């Protein structure tokens, strides 16, 4: 405990994703919506945006 | 105002033991990579050493304007070396006042 | 767990003693570091080894 600051214990929690290639099973909270077609509507399909 | 300038030359200059004398965070260095010190080397190594407060810690960098860089301490306009700042509270305080 | 010094380290593209020898990352390293001090539970006056 006397040592300086550059020495002190440091938890690190290294949080390491990687990108969507496989079908997606990990992400949280966005409501689903029906599904409608034939039609200019904007889309969130995993993730991405159009 | 009298900063000591201590020349190093002619040596194996060995930056991995810079960590251990100096309880720092980082070593911010605006000319070079501080990850790529050792594999080049360099034709002289000047040393420059002062003691600040926590407030103008930030005009120690090239081109800034305040009290330490304008009558103090001022750097070039294209620095390639480094600068380390740390913490001193426990070796450098006294209750009456440090004059 | 590691030490003060060695928190920049957790970084791509670098070198040092965790990121050479211990624990390296990787080029195009996607993800978040979290980072917080715990001198309060990993220290004792006798030295925590």
């Amino acid at each position: 405990p006397t040592y300086g600051v550059g020495h002190q214990p440091y938890r690190v929690v290294v949080l390491s994703f990687e990108l969507l290639h496989a079908p997606a099973t990990v992400c949280g909270p966005k409501k689903s919506t029906n599904l409608v077609k034939n039609k200019c509507v904007n889309f969130n399909f995993n993730g991405l945006t159009g | 105002y009298a900063w000591n300038r201590k020349r190093i030359s002619n040596c194996v200059a060995d930056y991995s033991v810079i960590y251990n004398f100096a309880p720092f965070f980082a070593f911010k260095c605006y000319g070079v990579s501080p990850t790529k010190l050792n594999d080049l080397c360099f034709t002289n190594v000047y040393a420059d050493s002062f003691v600040i407060r926590g407030n103008e810690v930030s005009q120690i960098a090239p081109g800034q304007t305040g009290n330490i860089a304008d009558y103090n301490y001022k750097l070039p306009d294209d620095f390639t070396g480094c600068v380390i700042a740390w913490n001193s509270n426990k070796l450098d305080s006294k209750p009456s006042g440090n004059y």
